[PDB]
C-alpha cells in the first residue's frame, strides 16, 4: 500500500523528478491540517460500533426483502456476515481516511469483492444504499452536526475532509456495482 | 513502501483492529520530525545536480582501478551509466525524505541489489565510497538545518548498511 | 447486437467460457484429493483427534469463517504474487508427487490442485506445525528460530501482507488464540505411534522439499525435525 | 460478392444482378453464424476488441456533417425503439444457446470470414486469428449500421 | 518427464510395438554421437553466469525502454527477477539438450508461461531478444566461434548439435510470444 | 514483550494499585530524555553493518582457534552463520534501548540458547569474547568517543543512557556463561 | 557433499525405493570418467605450493588499488591471509575432483559466501580474476592430460560462476 | 626516440659505461607508469575515428576563412589532407603512449613543422585550437581512469606548446 505521501512519490517517479517547491506546498498544506485529520477519524472510531448497526438495521427498515425466508439476512449466520462486512467496509474507509489517500482500498478490500458478491446472488443495489447510509453517518461525525452526540472538538473549518470521506465511500459504491 | 502510516494501519489490519489512540499517536511523530525532512526535501531537489557530480568522480578518485579495461568503468559510456546510478539513489534518498520511511529504497533500490551487482560485477565497496562522500560534506548548518542534516545523514547510512 | 461499451443496458456473455470451465475442473480436482487426503485423516470408521474445529459452542462457527476468509485473500492477491503462487506450488507438487509423470503433468495443468495437493501431503503425513511439538529446549528454541524466519514472507518491509492476518472482525484474533494452543495439546496428547511417525516423517520431507544435497541442512532435520515440520513453502507470509 | 465466389459462373451472376449478391452476403453469414448478433465473444478484453471496430462501424451510420443517416434507425412507430430493445436481447440469450460444436464451427469461421474479406495486412490477419468475437463485427459498409 | 531414449518409447506405446531394428538405428547414431553432447553441454554452462548478463543487458542496449522510470526492467527489484528468468530458462535448454529432447521445457517452464508474462505486464518482444541474444551465444559457444573464449574440443564437425539448441530456442521465443 | 512504559503496570498490578505521581518520578524524567535516547538508537543503527565485523574480526585476532580446521569458523558456512548472528544479538538490543527495558531478549532471544551451544559445539569462551567487543564499541556511540568517526549531536551529557545499553550486553553475557 | 553417488541415494530414498538398474548405470560414470579427475586431482596436490603462489601476486598485479591503507592489502599479514584464501579454493578444487562432484566446493566455499565477502569489504573480482589467471594459463598437454584439463576447467569455472 | 631505455642508455654509452644500479632504477618506473599510459593509449586505439572527426571540425567551426580562394583548405583535396594531418598527429600521440616517452612525436611530427608550415601558408593557430580542441574535450572519471588522464593530456599540450 501507499499513502498521500507516497502518492505524491509516484506521481513524481514516473516522471524521473525529484519532489521541487511547488509540490511541497500540497504535503505542507496536508500536514497544516494533520491536526485535524487525526481528530476526524477518532470521532468515526468512537461510535463505530453503533454505526453499522445503524445502518444494516436501516436497511431492514428500508426495505423488508432481506428478512424474506430465503433472503440475504434470513439466517443468523448470514446476518452475522452482514454485519461482518459492513463494519470491514467502515474498517477501510478509516484507514483510507487517515492515510489520505484510497491506496488502501481498492486492493485490500475491493478485489474481487464485487464477483464475490455476484457469486452468492448478493443483493447489490441495497448494499448501494448500505455503503451510502454509512456516508450519510460519516459527514455529520466529521462535521459535529450529528443529532444525537456532540462531542468535545476544537472549532473550525472541516467541511473538505467530509467531503474526503464522500470521495471514499462512492469508490465503494462503484467497484461493487 | 514503509512509512509511519502504512506500518500502524498494518498492524491494525493485521490483528483486524481499529485505529485507536495508539495508532493515531504515531502520526503526531510525523507531524514534529516532518517538519524538520522537508527541510532538506528541496535543499536537495533543487540542487542534485551538482551533489551527483561531486559524488560521481569521488567514486572514481578513490578507485581509479574501475577505468582499466575490463572493469565497470572501461568506456566513457558506461560511466555514464554509473552516473545515473548515483543520481537514482540520489532520487530514491529524497524520497525517503518525504515518505518518512525507508520504502524507496527498501522497494525500490535495495531489494535484489545484492543479486545484481554480483551478477553485473558491479563492486558495491564503490557505491559505498560515492555515498559516504555525500555523507561527510554536510557541514549542517550550511546545507540545512541541525535536524535536518541528523536526518538526511539517517537515510544514508542506510544506503550504506544494506549494501553492506 | 452491439457491445456493452456503445448504446446499451443490461449485462451479457452469460455463458460458461474456457476459463470458467477450467475454474470448474479446477475446483472439483481441488476437491477430490482433500477428499482423498480426509479419507486418509478419518481411516477406520471413527475421526482422528486431530480435525476438531474448536471446544468452545461459538468457536465451531467462527473458525469457519475465518479460513473462509482466507479463501478472499487468496483472491485478493496482486498479479506478481497469483504468479509467484503459481510457479513454486507447480514446482513444490513436482516434489510431492515425486516420480509419476502422469501425477505431475496433472498438476502442470490444473492450477488449484496444486494449491491442494501441497497442503494435504503436509496434512496427510502430518508434517506441519500444528502437529509437531518439539520435546527439548533445544529444539523449542530451533523450531522458533525457522518459524521466525518464515514470518518475514508476512512483513517484507515492515507492513505485514494479507495472508499474514488471523482475523478481519473484531474478536475474532482470540478465538484463533484459543485454537492453535488447543492444537497444541492435541499435538501433545497423541499416541505412542503417533509421534514418532512425525519425527521420521519429516526429517524425510525437509530432505526433499528444502535440502537438496546440502550435509547441513540434512544434519540439522535428522537431529531437530521440527524445525524441517516448521519449514513451509514461500507462497505464504506466515 | 467476387471473393467468396466458388466458380466463374457464380461471380458472373453477382455482377449482372446486384440484389443476389447483396443477399449472398447476407446469406453467407447465416450458413456461418458470422454475424455480430451471433458472436459471443469469451474474454472481457474480446469483448472491447469487438466493441473498438463497431465504434467504427457506426461512424458510417451518420453522414460526413455527423447527422444520423436514415440507415441506422431503429424505431419507426411510437415505443418501436423499445420494441426492438426486447426483442434483440431474446436473440442474443439464444446466441448464448449453442452447442459446443456450433460454437468451435463459428470460432474458426468467423476468423475465416474476417481474413479473406477485411485483411491485405499481417496486422489484421494476426487479429482476426486471435480474436474472432473482433472478426465477426466487421461488417461491409453496404451496410448503414 | 520424456527424453530422447524415450521419446519412440511413446509412439511405440501407440501403435503397440516391439522397439525394432528400423527404429534403433536412431538411437544407436544418438548414443555414439552422445559423447559431443556431454562436450556441448558443459560448452554452455560453464560460461552460463556470464551468458545472461551478455544478453540482458544486449537486451537493453538494444531497446532502452526498459530502463525507463515505469519501465519493466527499472526498479532493482525488476531487474533481479528479470536475470532470474533469464537463467531460469538458459537452466532449461541446457536440460533439453542433455536430455535430447525438449520434453523437459514447455511442460516445468514454457507451460503457463505466455499468459504469466502477459500478465505481469511483461513485453513480451523483448523477451524474444532476450532469448535471440542466448541463441546466438549458444551456437558460438558450440562451434567454438565465441571470438573472446575458445575452450579446448576433440575436433570434428558439430553444426548438428547447433541445430538442435538453435531448435530448442525458437521453442521459447515461440510458445511466449 | 515489555518496554519501558508497561514496565510500571506488571508490578502495580500485584498490589492492583493505580499508577500515581509517586511512580511517575521515572518515567516524566523518561521523556525528557527521550530524544537523547532516539539520537542514541540512531547511533547504533548507523554503524551497524560495520559494527559486526568491527565485532567478529576482533574477535578472531584475539583467538586464533576458529579459523584453525575443524574450528566453529572454518567455513563460509560457518562464519557467515555468526556474520548472521553478529546483528542478531545486535538488533535486539537496539530493540532493548529503543524500548527502555530489555524485556524483549529473555523471551525470544536468551531462553534455552545457553544449552543450545553446548549440543551445536558453539564454543563457550569465544561467544563471551563474541558480545564483549561490541560492549565497548556500543558505549563509544552513545557518548560519542569512537576515535574514527564523528556524528553530529546536540551537547550534552548521556552517562545514564552509555551504561543502560552495557547493561543489556552483559544479560547475554549472563545467558550463556 | 553432492557426488554422483549421493544423487542417486537421495532420489531413491526420496521415493522409497532400492537401487535400480537407472542407478547402477550412474555408478558406471565413476569408473571410466573417473580416470582423467583422479589423474588431475593429485596432479594439482603435487604442484599446489606453486600454483598459488604465481597466481597469488598475479591478483595483486591486476589490481594495484589493493595496497592503498584503507583496502585489504595494506599489510603483510593480509596479504599472507590472502594467500591462505587462494589455497583454499584449489584445495577444494583438488577436492572437488577426487570425489567427482562439486560437493566440497558448494558446502564449504560457497555457501555463505555473498555475506562475508560484502560484509568484510573484500572485492569479489579480484577472487575470480584470480583463479582465471590459472585457467587460460592451462597448456593442454603439459599442464594434464587433454581430458583432465576439461574437468580442470569445468570444475574451476563453476567456482568463478558462484561469485560471479 | 627519447624514451626511458634510450636515454639512461645512451648516457652508459657517453662515458663509456656499464648499465649502472642508477639505471636498473628508471625501468623499475616503466613497470608503474605503464599501467596509466597503455590503458590511455588502448582507448585511443578503438575510439580514433571518433576523436579525429571531431577535432577536425573545430578547426572549421572556428576558422571559416579557409575555404576562402587561396588559403588553406580551398578545396576538397586539402581538406581531405587536413583530416590527415590531424590523423596523424593523435595516432604519434598514440605511439608516444606505448614506448612511454615523448620519442615518436618530436621525430615523426614535430621535426620539421615550423619550416614545413610556414612555407605553404598553413596556420599554425588552426593546428592549435584542433588539438586544443580535444584536450579540455576529456572527461576524468567517463572517458579512461584518473591518471590515465594524465598521460593523456601530457603528450597533448607537448604538442600545443611545441606547435605555438
Ligand atoms: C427505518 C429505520 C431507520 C433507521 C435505523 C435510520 C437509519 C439512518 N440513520 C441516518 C442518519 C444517522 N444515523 C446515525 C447513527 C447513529 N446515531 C447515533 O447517535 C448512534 C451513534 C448511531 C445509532 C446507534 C447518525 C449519527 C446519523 C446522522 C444524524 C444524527 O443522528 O445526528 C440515515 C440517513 C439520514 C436520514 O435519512 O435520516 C438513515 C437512513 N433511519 C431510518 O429510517
Ligand atoms: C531505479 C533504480 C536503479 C538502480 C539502483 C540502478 C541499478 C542498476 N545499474 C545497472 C547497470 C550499471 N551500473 C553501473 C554502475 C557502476 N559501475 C561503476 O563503475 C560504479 C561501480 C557504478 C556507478 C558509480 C554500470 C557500469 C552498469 C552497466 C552494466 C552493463 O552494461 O551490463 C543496471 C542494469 C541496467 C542499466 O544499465 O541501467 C541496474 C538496474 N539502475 C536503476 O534504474
Ligand atoms: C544541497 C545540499 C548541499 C550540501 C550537502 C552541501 C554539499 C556541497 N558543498 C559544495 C561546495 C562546498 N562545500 C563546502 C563545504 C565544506 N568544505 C569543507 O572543507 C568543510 C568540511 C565544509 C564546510 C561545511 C565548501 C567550502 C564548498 C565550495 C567549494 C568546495 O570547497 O568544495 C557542493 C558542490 C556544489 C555547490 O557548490 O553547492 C555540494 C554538493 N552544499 C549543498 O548545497
Ligand atoms: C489430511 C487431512 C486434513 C485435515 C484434518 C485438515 C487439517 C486442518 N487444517 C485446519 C486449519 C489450517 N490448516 C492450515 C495448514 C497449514 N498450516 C501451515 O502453516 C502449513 C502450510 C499447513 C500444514 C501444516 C492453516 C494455515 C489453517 C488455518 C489456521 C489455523 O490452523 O487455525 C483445520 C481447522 C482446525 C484448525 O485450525 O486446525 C483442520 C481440521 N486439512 C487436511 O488436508
Ligand atoms: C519455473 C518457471 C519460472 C520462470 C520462467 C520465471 C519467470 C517469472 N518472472 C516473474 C516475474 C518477473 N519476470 C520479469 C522478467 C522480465 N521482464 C522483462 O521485461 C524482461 C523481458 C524479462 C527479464 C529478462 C520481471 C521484470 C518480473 C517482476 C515483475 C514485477 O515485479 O512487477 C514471475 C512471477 C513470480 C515472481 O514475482 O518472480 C515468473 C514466474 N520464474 C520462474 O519461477
Ligand atoms: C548494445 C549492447 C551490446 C552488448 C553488451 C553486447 C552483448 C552481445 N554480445 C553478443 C555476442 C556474444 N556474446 C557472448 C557472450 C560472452 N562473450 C564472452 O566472451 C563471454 C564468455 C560472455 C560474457 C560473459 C558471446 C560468446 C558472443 C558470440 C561472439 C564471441 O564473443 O565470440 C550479442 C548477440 C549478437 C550481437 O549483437 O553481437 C550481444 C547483444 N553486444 C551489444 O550489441
Ligand atoms: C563428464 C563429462 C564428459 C564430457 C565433456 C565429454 C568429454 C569428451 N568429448 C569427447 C569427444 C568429442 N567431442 C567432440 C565435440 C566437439 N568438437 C568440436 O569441434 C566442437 C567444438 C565440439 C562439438 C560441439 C568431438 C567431435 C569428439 C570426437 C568424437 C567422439 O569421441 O565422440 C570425448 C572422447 C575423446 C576423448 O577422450 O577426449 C570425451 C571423453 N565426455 C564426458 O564424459
Ligand atoms: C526520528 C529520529 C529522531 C532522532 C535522531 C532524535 C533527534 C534529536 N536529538 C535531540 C537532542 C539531544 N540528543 C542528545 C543526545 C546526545 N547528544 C550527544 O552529544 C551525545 C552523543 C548523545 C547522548 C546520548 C542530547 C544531549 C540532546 C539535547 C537535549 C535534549 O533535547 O534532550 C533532539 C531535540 C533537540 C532538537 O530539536 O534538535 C532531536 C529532535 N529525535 C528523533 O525523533
Ligand atoms: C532466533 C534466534 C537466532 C539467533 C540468536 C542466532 C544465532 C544462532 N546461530 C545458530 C547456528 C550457528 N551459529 C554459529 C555462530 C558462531 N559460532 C561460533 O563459534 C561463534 C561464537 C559464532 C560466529 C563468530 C555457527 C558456526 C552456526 C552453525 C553451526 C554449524 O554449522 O555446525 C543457531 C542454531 C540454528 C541454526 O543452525 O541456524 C542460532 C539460534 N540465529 C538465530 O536464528
Ligand atoms: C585483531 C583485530 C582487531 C580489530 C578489528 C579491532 C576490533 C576492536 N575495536 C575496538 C574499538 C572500536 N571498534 C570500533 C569499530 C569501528 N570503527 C569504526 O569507525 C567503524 C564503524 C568500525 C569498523 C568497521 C569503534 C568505533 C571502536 C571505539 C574506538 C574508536 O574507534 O573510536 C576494540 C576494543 C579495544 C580493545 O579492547 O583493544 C577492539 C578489540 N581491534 C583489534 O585488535
Ligand atoms: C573455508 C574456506 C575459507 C575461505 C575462502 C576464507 C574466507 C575468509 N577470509 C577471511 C578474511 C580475509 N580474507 C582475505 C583475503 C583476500 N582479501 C582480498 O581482498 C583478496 C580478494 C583476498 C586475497 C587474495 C583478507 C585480506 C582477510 C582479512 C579481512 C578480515 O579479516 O576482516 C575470513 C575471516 C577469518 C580469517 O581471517 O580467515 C574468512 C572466513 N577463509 C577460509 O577459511
Ligand atoms: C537449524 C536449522 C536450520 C536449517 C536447516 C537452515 C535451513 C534454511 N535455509 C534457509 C535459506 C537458504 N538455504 C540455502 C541453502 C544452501 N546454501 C548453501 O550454501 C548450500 C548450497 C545450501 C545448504 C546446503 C540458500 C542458498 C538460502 C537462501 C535462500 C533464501 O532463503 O533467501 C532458510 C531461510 C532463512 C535462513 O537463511 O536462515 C532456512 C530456515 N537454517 C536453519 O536455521
Ligand atoms: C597440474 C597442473 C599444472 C598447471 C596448471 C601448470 C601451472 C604452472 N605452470 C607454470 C609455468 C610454465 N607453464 C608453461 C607453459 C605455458 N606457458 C604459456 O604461456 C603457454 C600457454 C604454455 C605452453 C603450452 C611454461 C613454458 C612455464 C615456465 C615459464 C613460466 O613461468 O611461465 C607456473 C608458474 C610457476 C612455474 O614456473 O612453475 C604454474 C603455476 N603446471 C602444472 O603442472
Ligand atoms: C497462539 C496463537 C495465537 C496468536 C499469535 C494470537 C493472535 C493475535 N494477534 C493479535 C495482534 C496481532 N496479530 C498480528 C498478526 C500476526 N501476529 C504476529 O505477531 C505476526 C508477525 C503476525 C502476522 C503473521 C500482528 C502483527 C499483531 C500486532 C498488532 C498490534 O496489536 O498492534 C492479537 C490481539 C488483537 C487485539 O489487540 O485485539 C491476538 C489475540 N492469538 C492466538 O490465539
Amino acid at each position: 500500500m501507499l499513502d498521500a505521501f507516497s502518492r505524491v512519490v509516484v506521481n513524481s517517479d514516473a516522471k524521473a523528478a525529484y519532489v521541487g517547491g511547488s509540490d511541497l506546498q500540497a504535503l505542507k498544506s496536508f500536514i497544516a491540517d494533520g491536526n485535524k485529520r487525526l481528530d476526524a477519524v477518532n470521532s468515526i472510531v468512537s461510535n463505530a460500533s453503533c454505526m453499522v448497526s445503524d445502518a444494516v438495521s436501516g436497511m431492514i427498515c428500508e426495505n423488508p426483502g432481506l428478512i424474506s425466508p430465503g433472503g440475504n439476512c434470513y439466517t443468523n449466520r448470514r446476518m452475522a456476515a452482514c454485519l461482518r462486512d459492513g463494519e470491514i467496509i467502515l474498517r477501510y474507509v478509516s484507514y483510507a481516511l487517515l492515510a489520505g489517500d484510497a491506496s488502501v482500498l481498492e486492493d485490500r478490500c475491493l478485489n474481487g469483492l464485487k464477483e464475490t458478491y455476484i457469486a452468492l446472488g448478493v443483493p447489490t443495489n441495497s448494499s448501494i444504499r448500505a455503503v451510502s447510509i454509512m456516508k450519510a453517518q460519516a459527514v455529520a461525525f466529521i462535521t459535529n452536526t450529528a443529532t444525537e452526540r456532540k462531542m468535545s472538538f476544537a472549532a473550525g473549518d472541516c467541511t473538505s475532509l467530509a467531503s474526503e470521506v464522500a470521495s471514499y465511500f462512492d469508490r465503494v459504491g462503484a467497484a461493487i456495482s | 513502501m514503509k512509512s509511519v502510516i502504512t506500518t500502524v494501519v498494518s498492524a491494525a489490519d493485521a490483528a483486524g483492529r481499529f485505529p485507536s489512540n495508539s495508532d493515531l499517536e504515531s502520526i503526531q511523530g510525523n507531524i514534529q520530525r516532518s517538519a524538520a525532512r522537508l527541510e532538506a526535501a528541496e535543499k536537495l531537489a533543487g540542487n542534485h545536480e551538482a551533489v551527483v557530480k561531486e559524488a560521481g568522480d569521488a567514486c572514481f578518485a578513490k578507485y581509479a582501478y574501475l577505468k582499466n579495461p575490463g572493469e565497470a568503468g572501461e568506456n566513457q559510456e558506461k560511466i555514464n551509466k554509473c552516473y545515473r546510478d548515483v543520481d537514482h539513489y540520489m532520487r530514491l534518498v529524497n524520497y525517503c525524505l518525504v515518505v518518512g520511511g525507508t520504502g524507496p529504497l527498501d522497494e525500490w533500490g535495495i531489494a535484489g541489489a545484492r543479486e545484481v551487482y554480483r551478477t553485473l560485477n558491479l563492486p558495491t565497496s564503490a557505491y559505498v565510497a560515492s555515498i559516504a562522500y555525500t555523507r561527510d560534506r554536510l557541514c549542517v548548518p550550511r546545507d540545512m538545518s541541525a535536524q535536518a542534516g541528523v536526518e538526511f545523514s539517517a537515510y544514508l547510512d542506510y544506503l550504506i548498511n544494506a549494501l553492506s | 447486437q452491439t457491445g456493452l461499451v456503445n448504446s446499451k443496458f443490461s449485462a451479457r456473455m452469460a455463458k460458461k467460457t474456457a476459463k470458467q470451465t477450467k475454474n470448474k475442473v479446477d475446483e472439483y480436482m481441488a476437491r477430490s484429493v482433500q477428499r482423498q487426503y480426509k479419507q486418509a485423516a478419518v481411516a477406520t470408521g471413527v475421526y482422528g483427534t486431530q480435525c476438531t474445529e474448536g471446544t468452545v459452542k461459538g468457536a465451531a462457527e467462527a473458525s469457519r469463517s475465518a479460513a473462509l476468509s482466507r479463501q478472499f485473500r487468496i483472491k485478493q492477491r496482486s498479479a506478481f504474487s497469483k504468479a509467484h503462487d503459481l510457479f513454486e506450488f507447480r514446482k513444490h507438487a513436482i516434489i510431492a508427487a515425486a516420480g509419476c509423470s502422469y501425477e505431475e503433468k496433472m498438476v502442470t495443468r490444473f492450477p488449484k490442485l496444486a494449491a491442494a495437493m501441497v497442503l494435504g501431503q503436509t496434512e496427510m503425513m502430518r508434517t506441519c506445525s500444528r502437529y509437531v511439538v518439539p520435546e527439548s529446549v533445544e529444539e523449542e528454541y530451533m523450531a522458533a528460530s525457522v518459524d521466525k524466519q518464515m514470518k518475514r514472507r508476512g512483513a517484507p518491509g515492515g507492513v505485514y501482507s494479507l495472508s499474514c492476518a488471523e482475523g478481519v472482525a473484531k474478536g475474532q484474533a482470540e478465538i484463533a488464540r484459543v485454537s492453535a494452543l488447543g492444537a497444541a495439546y492435541r499435538a501433545a496428547s497423541k499416541s505412542a505411534s503417533a509421534v514418532t511417525a512425525e519425527r521420521y516423517n519429516s526429517m524425510a520431507y525437509g530432505r526433499v522439499h528444502f535440502a537438496h544435497g546440502c550435509s547441513y541442512e540434512e544434519q540439522q532435520f535428522n537431529k531437530y525435525p521440527a524445525a524441517a515440520a516448521a519449514m513451509r513453502s514461500d507462497s505464504y507470509g506466515y | 460478392a467476387l471473393i467468396l465466389a466458388q466458380n466463374d459462373h457464380q461471380e458472373k451472376q453477382y455482377i449482372k444482378y446486384p440484389k443476389l449478391a447483396a443477399a449472398a452476403l447476407m446469406a453467407s453469414t447465416e450458413v456461418t453464424r458470422a454475424c455480430q448478433r451471433y458472436a459471443v465473444p469469451e474474454s472481457i478484453e474480446e469483448e472491447f476488441l469487438a466493441a473498438s471496430v463497431d465504434k467504427v462501424n457506426k461512424m458510417r451510420g451518420t453522414t460526413a456533417s455527423g447527422v444520423y443517416k436514415s440507415s441506422c434507425v431503429e424505431g419507426n412507430a411510437k415505443g418501436q425503439a423499445e420494441q426492438a430493445r426486447v426483442a434483440a436481447l431474446a436473440v442474443a440469450f439464444r446466441s448464448a444457446q449453442k452447442s459446443a460444436s456450433q460454437f468451435a464451427a463459428e470460432r474458426y469461421a468467423q476468423s475465416k470470414y474476417g481474413r479473406d474479406l477485411f485483411s491485405s495486412t499481417h496486422f489484421e490477419e494476426g487479429y482476426a486469428n486471435t480474436y474472432p468475437a473482433m472478426a465477426a463485427a466487421k461488417r461491409a459498409s453496404s451496410y448503414g449500421y
